């Protein structure tokens, strides 16, 4: 989300 | 090679912190835009930012919403966390940008264009 980086959770 | 930076491209911008490239991407972008900038909370890594949902409230409401994801760069290697890992960042935007790579909150990064460089 904001900044954050994001998760990215490939599942 | 280290002359031949592999960020000499229109997607990679030089100096934006998290906001700024936000801004960059809520304000001159549009929806799907991408852009991977030098992390400055990881200094040597870089991050991509990109602009998800659109800004006239068809997928959420108050403007557009950007969202960064890191990318890990070890030994000049660039990695979002997903796929193979890439010795250029363009293959590595590429990658995802017909890949898209999603949060754990539901935002996916839908990477279509690349916000050109400003300058």
């Amino acid at each position: 989300e904001q900044t954050e980086y994001a998760t990215i959770v490939f599942p | 090679g280290p002359m031949a930076d592999p960020t000499s491209e229109r997607w990679f911008h030089g100096h934006l912190s998290g906001k700024e490239a936000e801004k960059l991407l809520t304000e001159k972008g549009k929806h799907g835009s991408f852009l991977v900038r030098e992390s400055q909370s990881h200094p040597g890594d870089f991050v991509l930012s990109v602009r998800t949902g659109d800004d006239k409230g068809e997928s959420n409401d108050g403007k557009s919403k950007v969202t960064h994801v890191m990318i890990r760069c070890q030994e000049l290697k660039y990695d979002v966390g997903g796929g193979e890992r890439f010795d250029s960042l363009t293959d590595l935007v590429e990658h995802y940008k017909k890949n898209p790579m999603v949060e754990t909150l539901g935002t996916v990064l839908q990477l279509k264009q690349p916000l050109n460089t400003t300058r």
